[PDB]
């Protein structure tokens, strides 16, 4: 319930998008 | 595209078989698909605009919030546009910049 | 280049080629399948042939 | 209206002395309400069921 | 005299399935108890 | 069929009610209508293209991300 | 009862984060920018594919991504959130759920509905994994299934925050309304200009209608034959489909302006004149949503019932399934497939049209009472505002609104249905309901611009 500033929300959102790309690349490398 | 009339996307196969769509024409520099050419071209335009917006951001008498927000967009467009282009070529030619 | 040009009211040259390739290539894979079983099996263990 | 009710309500109000500052202040179609409920609930449940049906 | 593991073969459906699987091409008619 | 005849009398009256409501409500003028038309058209094109380009860029990326 | 629940849920509600209040009003250049960043991040996320998608034929999910949206991270999207909002409103209209007027109680109510939407997302995701639509759950493995569920759940949570930020005033308007509008407009542009070429058995053709016209004209020697094909090609998006769409926009703009305005004044201060507007489409798109939902719900029950009890006469009588109901009441409910079919069976066409208009009008009037927008609610709202009509007593005002509010709602339900039926016959791209949302949202943003220019 903590009050969060708008800019913090933006950075958290971007990290999630980046993580998904990392997971896919990691999936190919771990397979290979 | 008009003269050569290539397909938007081609097809490939493997031992597991089945028709993979293809976006990048591998191993021939002077050949392309419709989708691939437009995607690459957009990146080139975006990189140029990123500098211009950055230049406008430097003008005096801009609010604190406006100036910070404009700068973030300028760097994101420039960095992503340039970095992504290298990846596209690396896939098209596997030996690119490799020695 | 010409072997992949979209042909309205016609069948693209590349497409027909791919098609037959699937027929011939698929069948060839079946030969590997058959040999795989015969060798990799245990016949008498799975002796439903009795 | 019966006059006798004047005294009836007077004694009731007299009881309030014990119930201080806590006295009870007082003293949509049914068919339609049911109809809407299944429509809204049904849409969510049916959409889930339909998705499974479409895949199946 | 089947083994314990062979109980599935004793099944009426199983024997019929085996006849179709391997002996369907036998010239002589094959009868399964029913 | 009695209910249908009874319904007819309500059917006519509310039809009369609709006409009165139309008369009262403000009606957009031609000149202001043009201003709205340009405003919506510009917003429609500008917003739509953003979707168009982002979709186009993604398609090659999809190939790289998954074989 | 519900209030007793609210305290019980109160520990649960606290966990959910809330966006910060904007300290001061934001200038226009800043005002626009915050929305744009939100728009891009959502747009990119919608197309990102999922992980551990598995799939007989490998690369199946590969071909799927390049066509529709099926299988993407945002597949759940807005549907869970909206369902939570609608159900909560209905309960309040029923009065089964009681909401305190005080600000703290209302804030708890907003917390509860956000939490309820979160629950819906988890259930929907779990069902899909169990159903094995992506792939066999055993094949995926426990670790993969858990990760996939995690990916969707975060996707829902992020959407809630982005929508909240727009409401908070950092960005104009509400995030969800903009997002729904964005895809609808994107669909229109994509069909018109999409360059992808799809191979039909006879020949490959461009998806884009405008692109198709140019290519077809050059390739074919006979211009007249090519021209007819481009306009009236059934298989692929037609040139006519676009022209119908432009025509529909013109009608929506003209009607949308319609409203009735009632003079109002502030009691406290003299000389202050304000008007309270009641729009012609006062109900908005809600009536069509309810009517379509009922028809779909009936169709699913009727088709399912046929399979379980094919023999029963009753199931056949209401609908006969061939899935499209060939005959019966459900068949009458179904829209006519083509203009030629309508001529073939005029009685079927008339029944569907008459039912469509009637259903929307009736639903709109009934909806008002449960919605909470009835004249009785409106009058009380004004009293708290301390603003009253000029020249009339407080009690009289309620009667004055009742003169206009009921008639408008009934007409609005009929009008919205009329447009929806009109759109399909013309064949304009997109639903009529979608068209209203686009114009309405855009126009609201335009109004905000006018003050800024000053």
């Amino acid at each position: 319930g903590l009050k969060v500033g708008p800019v913090p929300v933006l950075v958290m959102s971007l990290l999630f998008i980046a993580s998904v790309f990392m997971l896919h690349i990691w999936g190919k490398y771990t397979r290979s | 595209d008009v003269i050569v009339e290539p397909p938007s996307v081609g097809s490939m196969t493997d031992e597991h078989g089945h028709q993979r769509p293809v976006a990048f024409l591998a191993y021939r520099v002077n050949g392309q698909y419709i989708m691939e050419g437009l995607a690459s071209s957009f990146l080139f335009t975006m990189g140029g605009l990123g500098f211009i917006i950055l230049d406008r951001s430097n003008a005096p008498n801009i609010p604190k919030l406006n100036r910070f927000l404009l700068l973030f967009i300028g760097f994101v467009c420039v960095l992503l546009s340039f970095f992504m282009a290298r990846v596209f070529m690396r896939m098209k030619l596997p030996g690119y910049l490799m020695g | 280049r010409e072997e992949e040009a979209i042909q309205l009211d016609g069948l693209n040259a590349s497409q027909i080629r791919e098609l037959r390739e699937k027929s011939e290539k698929f069948a060839f894979q079946a030969e590997v399948n058959r040999m795989m079983k015969l060798i990799i099996n245990s016949l008498y263990k799975n002796k439903e042939i009795f | 209206v019966a006059k006798q009710r004047i005294r009836m309500a007077n004694e009731k109000h007299s009881k309030n002395i014990t119930q201080r500052g806590n006295v009870a202040k007082t003293s949509v179609g049914p068919w339609l309400l049911a109809l809407f409920i299944f429509v809204v609930c049904g849409s969510a449940i049916f959409q889930i069921i339909q998705s499974i049906r479409m895949g199946m | 005299v089947l083994k314990e593991e062979a109980s599935d073969y004793l099944e009426l459906d199983t024997i019929k399935n085996l006849v179709k699987k391997y002996s369907q091409f036998i010239n002589f008619p094959i009868y399964v108890w029913s | 069929m009695d209910q249908v005849m009874q319904f007819v009398e309500p059917s006519r009256q509310f039809v009369k009610d609709s006409i009165r409501l139309v008369k009262r409500c403000t009606k957009p003028d031609r000149k202001e209508f043009q201003k709205i038309a340009m405003a919506t058209a510009i917003g429609f094109a500008i917003m739509g293209f953003i979707g168009f380009f982002v979709k186009l860029i993604h398609i090659p990326i999809n190939n790289i991300i998954v074989g | 009862m519900a209030i007793k629940f609210l305290e019980v849920i109160k520990p649960f509600c606290v966990i959910l984060p809330e966006i910060q209040k904007p300290e001061r009003k934001i200038q226009f250049k800043e005002k626009v920018l915050w929305t744009a960043i939100t728009l891009f991040i959502f747009l990119v996320c919608c197309q990102i594919p999922l992980f551990g998608i598995m799939s007989a034929d490998p690369f199946y999910w590969m071909r799927v991504i390049l066509a529709s949206n099926r299988g993407t991270l945002m597949e759940l999207g807005i549907s869970p959130i909206v369902t939570s909002g609608l159900i909560m409103q209905l309960l309040a209209g029923a009065k089964i759920i009681e909401v305190g007027d005080t600000p703290k109680d209302r804030a708890l109510f907003n917390g509860a509905q956000k939490l309820f939407g979160m629950i819906i997302t988890i259930g929907q995701s779990i069902v899909y994994v169990m159903t094995g639509m992506y792939g066999d759950p055993s094949e995926m493995g426990a670790g993969i299934c858990l990760l996939i569920t995690i990916q969707l759940f975060v996707a829902g949570l992020i959407v809630l925050l982005l929508d909240e930020l727009l409401q908070k005033g950092y960005g104009l308007g509400s995030g969800i309304s903009l997002f729904i509008a964005t895809n609808i407009c994107e669909t229109i542009v994509w069909k018109a200009f999409s360059p992808t070429t799809v191979n039909t058995g006879r020949g490959m053709e461009f998806e884009g209608a405008i692109i198709a016209l140019f290519h077809l004209l050059a390739t074919r020697t006979d211009k007249v034959r090519a021209l007819r094909e481009a306009f009236y090609r059934q298989n692929l998006p037609n040139l006519m489909n676009l022209i119908a769409t432009i025509f529909v926009f013109a009608v929506v703009i003209y009607f949308q302006g319609f409203r009735v305005d009632l003079p109002i004044k502030s009691a406290r201060y003299r000389g202050q004149y304000n008007t309270y507007p009641i729009k012609l489409f006062y109900t908005s798109n809600i009536p069509i949503i309810l009517q379509s939902a009922l028809v779909s719900n009936l169709y699913v029950i009727s088709q399912m019932l046929s399979a379980r009890f094919s023999g029963n006469l009753l199931v056949s009588l209401l609908g006969t399934w061939s899935a499209y109901p060939v005959g019966g009441l459900c068949y009458y409910l179904s829209p006519p497939e083509s203009f030629g079919s309508v001529l073939e069976d005029p009685v079927h066409a008339v029944v569907y049209i008459v039912f469509m208009l009637g259903s929307c009008a009736f639903f709109s009037k009934t909806w008002i009472e449960v919605s909470g927008s009835s004249a009785k609610d409106v009058a009380k709202q004004l009293k708290e505002q301390q603003m009253v009509m000029r020249g009339h007593r407080e009690t009289s005002m309620v009667h004055e609104l009742n003169r206009y509010i009921p008639t408008a709602a009934a007409f609005g339900g009929l009008c919205i249905g009329a447009l929806s039926v009109l759109a399909d016959f013309l064949g304009a791209i997109g639903s009529g309901t979608g068209i209203l949302l686009a114009v309405t949202i855009i126009y609201q943003y335009f109004e905000i611009f006018v003050k800024e220019q000053s």
